[PDB]
């Protein structure tokens, strides 16, 4: 048990079933240690970065490594990842003419980025009017986990440069500003960045110069699962390790996805429910959304699991997932945000998903104003019913855009619904939702969902 | 443009080189000096990624061009050649690939190994697969039949008798 | 004249060819080797082979007739006794 | 009982108990130690830097680092954080135009900054001109704690320089030039610095090369707690290490707000007045503000404090205190700075909160020039007030900008009151300030101070 | 006693009573050594560098360090400091418009400078034109102590270039402002040299080496010292120690201690000697800024003695020695070209010899010519009255008529007035002074001022 196959300070023993540091030697875990704060790690015995990421499984779980990584970053399982992108604050073009751009960058992983060089492309309608590298002018010596270059309270620095040594924008011909008075707008996004990583070497000090994130980002790409959270106003990007589909030699751990959730963002889990930062992130509460080879392997893997839940789908390598907490959410329990009250509701009940459900016997009402919502956007409702009858018939009547009458065929459990209607216009008819039902019904976590407009 | 990768390795620090052949007559041999390299290009996978605006790259064209253009002819973008690096690990831990290069080893690889090309329909691969001359008898590379060099390239499966690559 | 470099693997094994130009062996092997020229009409091929100095006894370099120059030049095959090229004689 | 963990010539048994240097070598700490000089140092046994800085705990506590360091620097608790910002002195607008500017960098951190390289934005309303880096004309080779470059008695230099090389800067058009004309002023703020550190190499010369600030400025920031303090005239800033939250593996050592200040300040304490440089900052004698998560940390806490006092709650990480010395302060002690003498005040008192108190016995009012007063600034009134009756009701009638009328009810103990105002215009009204009690009240620490225009 | 604590060869013993250094070893010192003309050397046990200077303890004593670094910094309690100065020589401009400008570096501390490469700043009146570093054209490759670049009786170097682009006002109304009779004045802000490290080879190696390392260190822990002598002006520092510290072993001097060891000054007895020209007590005027003022005040009580020079000196404190022009002791020095009136020289109350017997009123007619117009002055002298009842006005004639009176102590009392002369073609100077009865005067002394 004093062995060690991948020379990482790790014995092997310790390293397959679950260990922590402490006082800087690694011990094997122990369940009464979860009383006193420490965690249960776990890696794989054949490989010094498990994640891919440059530090090694040592040094993430003694936590020896830069002191602006994040706490979450700390497992062998979760790559330490600056996600850094560049978001437009205003545009100028004056008079041939000249265009001066204010960028002020975003990181978003859970590492910094030092000396960070993001390549920026300006394209008006399909077309890249240039491909601009940041200079001298425009670098960012620092960008800590979650905050801006630069810092909030500051101006955003301008972008006018097409090469070194004092360039300027401009367009080529009178082209571009004669259909940019047509009413089209510029968009802007990265194709690449470039920035270091710190080391302590052996004489102490922290050199970030024979250093560069861009060895790792491929390799990191390859060996973990996306992972996002959207809380509306702030974006989080994780990447966590996986094991490989057909391979003896691999031992990247298995775990679930809600466990991996529970992992890549250090959200306290109360027994069953997962909160964040006091905002739910339970499967119920939130709505997920997948791209399409994700969502063929969930499905495949519900069926064989009895629970039939998608926190229990065991992690795989290389999918895409999207978690958007849902804007208005009402449980009837402890958190009602809708500014308008519904109607037809009784609280006196005990078949809920959590607590209590809601019986309705007729139909219920909603009246929601176009103040608090944001214009030229899609939504979807969302919410879950319940019918032990399973022979009363559903129809909803949504006002948007174009009116949405559909039909909803109850289960015997409770079964989660969506429907997607868009509305335009902040000045626009007031927007209507109707749901109506033969008997008496169950509602429980009904949400309405912000996408992409 | 937008620059394609149909091999095995990633190639860092991509600078492809290439001329405006114009069906006929080369033009200018273009080449990406600074804001058009990509940090990374890995394997199956386009510089910029999928979704993202297409890298645009910074020249006369006679009225002759454009009559034979408009008649059954089409453009080509030729490449000469791609400079670029790769990983190395070392002893300290890190993945240095600066220095490390995609042109030394090129000439050496394609002298000893045998040409293989799949295409799909929809997307193309190439792989390099060793082997042995003649003449040596100091070689020892070992000598295999195709229909093992093709399982072994492209990673298919072999129920049976018969090969399938992803169904 | 033309610039450029060799390859020759390392300690670790990974070929450099940074600081190994060509030109520095350029004036050496045009003053101890023969100059012969191979042509067949469509493609050219050009060698060097080692010989030896006149006068100088400490010059150990071998001894060879033409007839051996062109077969180890070219690699050539001798059947009977003619020299083979890749069947043109 | 010699363990070193960290390795930094410090046993564990002394750097948790306490320790001083002596000879140059750790000795254990012995209370008999103070009249002499010799200092407490306590630190984390787990890390060379316990506060993340360049220097170790070793270096630090034993003197062994750049002698432009200050003092208080050589805590093991603090770090050597060096905050530079610019100073736009002056404007030049001539002929599009050209613009000449003059600048005089700032230091006001404990360390100093070789080979300083400020980048500097141009910000007019909204939009910034352009961001500006530091030229070789204009990189300052040295810049001392709390001095400048150039050192006073020289002229700023200048700032005429666009990009690397030297290119004459110019506003882009006359739209600028235009809006000029109206009175819009032009502002300069300092997004980043980036300067090097100075250490000895084996052979005993300080190099100052290859060590850089912007490593180290990440790591610090989110290790340590943010302090500030403002003493009218000039600014010192300092960051403290603290303790993480939920860590069961850091061993950081915990102290309190009140001790935190003594060590970031190197302040003489004689048992409980703190002086700085002779102006005392006690709590009691200084008003604090804070943002919006150590507002909500700090009340929290009070409840399960008896004694109630600021200066005796944990430090705890990521806190920002700004502290400001009252501009206008009377104790009716040993202070009164105030130009004109009060109305209705009686010295005869020992209830106050170092000697005696004010025993008023009706209305106190008091007349302020301007003479020496900041027009168009914002002040806030503070002082204390005590009625152990709790039956009469204090109006206050303030003269500004827009007249101030506000009814106190005092506490049975010493209570702090705060109120704001704001003065507008040098040749404007006279301020008013009057305050009624109904019957006898006690008064002591009255101040005055200024805040943001 | 063989400890070393800092690990720069010398025992820990020797560096807290005294030692010197010979055969390349260092020897504890002896009262018998100082007829053969060694040293004392004592510094403190606990640093490399004493003084914070790049050379170590060791290397300054023994001389095994550059050879162009002066006799008066091979001490370790004396740092080595390149005070490198930029002074402008002629001034031309001409078609915006050109400006050319003739500078000359000057050394005046105690080591060389190395590829000196200083930055200028060009004002008019508060708005700097521009900040100039020095080209490839304009570095000097040695800087030697007291010497300058281009050396004596070279034409001083040019400087146009700014980037590359020439220098050149930013607009036509910097011209308008100049022909209004307004100058420009170049000065600098910073320098950057290079000092001299023997490699391991035995070369001198000035590359990797460079002194702005080595300057906020140096400028932390020494006590500022300008000696000025009218033509030639020395600046010097002298390491101290901290007054809150106890680990602190810098070892602490006077100032007059230092002032010797600051320009290894020689001693015959009591007077001190740069090199020739008196600098004791009473024969120098000194000038000190705000903060040492309060501070001597403050030890000056505390002290029976009661001389300035024997006052401890503490980090952080600025001194400047200000040799007078005009200086008479009536025992071996009169530069006046006039001589005063009722004076006699028999006497044997003097400060050293004699002083002079007054019976009266003393007045001395100075001529215009060999004083400088448009610059400020202070008359010095010492009063002595052990009657403490005459009291002595003056009336000097100057820009504005000066009327001040006197009240002599019973001992001899140091009397300083200030007054400025303005004008070349103005008035001559009127110097009187009346006294009621006897007093001795001593020390007289004129001195031109900022
Ligand atoms: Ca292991
Ligand atoms: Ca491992
Ligand atoms: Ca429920
Ligand atoms: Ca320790
Ligand atoms: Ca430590
Ligand atoms: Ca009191
Ligand atoms: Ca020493
Ligand atoms: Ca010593
Ligand atoms: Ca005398």
């Amino acid at each position: 048990e004093d062995l060690d196959t991948d020379n990482d300070n790790i014995p092997d023993a310790y390293e397959k079933n679950g260990y922590t540091i402490k006082d800087s030697i690694a011990v094997k875990w122990n369940d009464s240690f979860a009383e006193q704060g420490y965690k249960k790690y776990v890696s794989s015995y054949l490989e010094s970065n498990t994640a891919g990421d440059p530090y090694t499984d040592y040094q993430k779980a003694s936590g020896s490594i830069d002191k602006a990584i994040k706490l979450e970053a700390r497992d062998p399982l979760v790559a330490a990842y600056p996600v850094v992108g560049v978001g437009m604050e205003n545009l100028i073009i004056s008079t041939s003419a000249y265009i001066n751009a204010n960028v002020r960058y975003y990181n978003t992983g859970t590492a910094p980025m030092y000396k960070v060089t993001p390549t920026t492309n300006l394209v008006l309608d399909g077309e890249t009017l240039a491909t601009i590298k940041a200079q001298d002018n425009q670098i960012g010596n620092n960008l800590s986990p979650n905050e801006t270059y630069p810092k909030k309270g500051l101006s955003p620095l301008a972008l006018n440069t097409m090469d070194q040594f004092n360039a300027r924008l401009i367009p080529i011909n009178y082209d571009q500003l004669k259909k940019l008075d047509s009413g089209k707008q510029i968009k802007l996004e990265t194709t690449q960045v470039s920035g270091n990583y710190g080391t302590k070497n052996s004489q102490g000090q922290i050199i970030t110069e024979g250093n560069s994130w861009s060895n790792y980002i491929s390799q990191i790409d390859s060996v973990s699962a996306s992972i996002i959270l959207d809380t509306g106003s702030q974006t989080f990007e994780r990447r966590v390790a996986a094991k490989e589909q057909g391979n003896p030699e691999d031992k990247t751990p298995e775990i679930t996805i809600g466990e991996a959730i529970k992992k890549a963002f250090s959200a306290t889990k109360n027994g069953e429910l997962l909160y964040f930062n006091g905002i739910p992130i339970d499967e119920s509460c939130v709505e997920l959304i997948f791209d399409d080879n994700t969502s063929e392997i969930i499905k495949e893997q519900l069926k064989y699991l009895d629970d039939k839940k998608i926190y229990n789908v065991k992690l795989e390598r290389g999918m895409n997932i999207l978690i958007k907490v849902p804007s208005y959410f009402t449980n009837f329990d402890e958190y009602n945000n809708f500014p308008a009250s519904w109607s037809n509701i009784d609280t006196k009940n005990q078949d809920g998903l959590q607590s209590v459900a809601n019986k309705l016997s007729g139909e219920t009402k909603i009246i929601i104003p176009m103040s608090k919502l944001k214009p030229y956007k899609r939504y979807v409702f969302s919410g879950y019913s319940k019918d032990p009858s399973t022979s009363n018939s559903i129809t909803v009547n949504i006002k948007s855009k174009e009116q949405k009458t559909d039909y909803l065929v109850p289960e015997k459990d409770y079964t989660k619904f969506s429907y997607e209607f868009e509305t335009t216009g902040k000045d626009s008819s007031d927007i209507e939702i109707t749901l109506t039902s033969s008997g008496v019904i169950f509602l429980d976590n009904l949400s309405i969902t912000e996408l992409n407009s | 443009v937008r620059y394609y990768n149909t091999g095995t390795a990633p190639m860092y620090k991509v600078t492809p080189t290439t001329n405006l052949v114009l069906d006929g007559e080369t033009l200018a041999t273009i080449k990406a000096q600074d804001n058009q390299i990509g940090n990374n290009l890995s394997p199956n996978e386009t510089y910029p990624k999928k979704g993202l605006s297409p890298l645009a790259l910074n020249i006369p064209i006679n009225y002759d061009q454009l009559k034979k253009l408009d008649s059954g002819k089409q453009i080509k973008l030729e490449t000469t050649q791609v400079s670029g690096n790769y990983g190395t690990k070392n002893s300290q831990g890190q993945i240095i690939t600066e220095g490390n290069s995609w042109s030394n080893y090129i000439s050496q690889i394609d002298s000893v190994s045998a040409s293989i090309i799949l295409d799909t329909g929809s997307q193309t691969f190439e792989r390099r697969v060793a082997a042995k001359e003649q003449g040596n008898p100091e070689d020892k590379t070992p000598e295999i039949t195709i229909g093992e060099a093709i399982k072994k390239a492209f990673s298919a499966t072999k129920n049976g008798e018969l090969l399938y690559f992803n169904g | 004249q033309v610039s450029g470099n060799y390859g020759t693997k390392n300690s670790q094994g990974q070929i450099i060819t940074e600081g190994n130009s060509w030109s520095n062996y350029i004036s050496q092997i045009d003053s101890v080797s023969a100059s012969i020229i191979l042509d067949t009409g469509s493609q050219t091929f050009e060698r060097r082979v080692a010989a030896k100095e006149q006068g100088n006894p400490e010059d150990k370099t071998p001894e060879i007739t033409i007839g051996e120059a062109i077969k180890k030049a070219f690699s050539a095959t001798k059947n009977g006794e003619l020299l083979y090229f890749n069947g043109i004689p």
